[PDB]
């Protein structure tokens, strides 16, 4: 609710108590910050992999 | 009769030579339809 000094979040946060202690994985920590790689994973269904 | 029996055979040629055109006419047809469907552009 207030932190003064200094910016933070300012949602809400679900946050899980489970058997380590308290956990909270902020949705706004997600970035759009990929790695690309250039193979190609098989289907197990040669007749679609033919199609691409 | 001779003339008219010469007409007559130049009628089979042209007739043979049409149906011939039209086999060939059909298979480029069906290459081209058969290509505008295939898979064969991604491999």
């Amino acid at each position: 609710v207030k932190y003064r000094g200094t910016a933070h979040g300012t949602n809400e946060y679900p946050f899980l108590i489970d058997t380590d202690g308290f956990s909270v994985l902020p949705v706004s920590a997600l970035g759009l910050l990929h790695q690309v790689h250039e193979e190609r994973i098989a289907s197990g269904v040669p007749d679609l992999d033919a199609m691409m | 009769l001779e003339a008219e029996l010469q007409a007559e055979e130049i009628a089979l040629k042209a007739l043979v030579e049409s149906e011939s055109a039209h086999e060939r006419q059909r298979l480029a047809d069906a290459d081209t339809l058969a290509r505008s469907r295939g898979n064969e552009r991604f491999a």
